């Protein structure tokens, strides 16, 4: 079970982001009601550091 | 904090007064430049009687 | 002991604060009081302590 060493790749990076469920569902309902608009495909994600 | 809490609005008094142990409110004001204070007091008593 | 602890934890007053409280940031135009968990007032309310 105990690992010997770790090898990591850093050129691309994953970011796992936490959303409250109620806000997610409310925004989904708003988008389904025609109040919101979507563009192309995957939405843009920006970062703010510490 | 948004996963288990809600929010709403209400109406409340920002200043509660009490006189001699009972809830009360106060009106403060002077009299006319050309009349006595006592006559104004009597008329205010008559108005409060209504 | 558990009943006493639960009563002391769920039947207590909490000082919430104020929306737009002191010291405000430049540009705020909304100030209001915040209401939170208050003292229980009825037997039906008092019997729902978990």
């Amino acid at each position: 079970a105990t690992a010997l060493a770790t090898v990591q790749q850093l050129d691309p990076i994953y970011v796992d982001v936490t959303q409250s469920s109620n806000d997610f569902l409310r925004l989904k309902q708003e988008l389904a009601n025609g109040t919101l608009k979507q563009e192309n495909g995957k939405a843009k994600v920006s970062l703010i550091t510490s | 904090f948004s996963a288990f809490s809600s929010s709403r609005w209400e109406y409340g008094s920002p200043r509660l007064e009490r006189y001699n142990g009972l809830p009360s409110m106060e009106i403060l004001g002077q009299a006319a430049p050309g009349k006595s204070t006592g006559e104004a007091m009597e008329l205010m008593e008559q108005l409060a009687s209504k | 002991v558990d009943v006493i602890t639960a009563i002391k934890a769920q039947n207590a007053q909490v000082a919430a604060g104020q929306l737009g409280g002191t010291p405000p940031v430049k540009g705020q135009q909304l100030n209001a009081s915040i209401i939170a968990q208050t003292r229980l007032t009825s037997t039906e309310e008092f019997g729902k302590i978990l």
